[PDB]
C-alpha cells in the first residue's frame, strides 16, 4: 500500500521561459 | 517589441532550438541574445547594432 521511496532527482520544473 | 520586451538591435534568424514553453532567450551574461516571433515561430537572435 502506502510505502515510501525517496525522491531521488524529482521535484523540479521549470520557473522560466528563458 | 514582441511581447513587451522592447530594445535595439540586428535579427539575424538563427535556427536556435527554443522549446513550445520559451519565447525569450537570454546569454551566459543574462543578456538578451534570441526571441521568437509572437506570430510566427522564427527565431531571431538580437545581434547589436554598429
Amino acid at each position: 500500500t502506502q510505502s515510501y521511496t525517496n525522491s531521488f532527482t524529482r521535484g523540479v520544473y521549470y520557473p522560466d521561459k528563458v | 517589441n514582441f511581447n513587451g520586451l522592447t530594445g535595439t538591435g540586428v535579427l539575424t534568424e538563427s535556427n536556435k532550438k527554443f522549446l513550445p514553453f520559451q519565447q525569450f532567450g537570454r546569454d551566459i551574461a543574462d543578456t538578451t541574445d534570441a526571441v521568437r516571433d509572437p506570430q510566427t515561430l522564427e527565431i531571431l537572435d538580437i545581434t547589436p547594432c554598429s
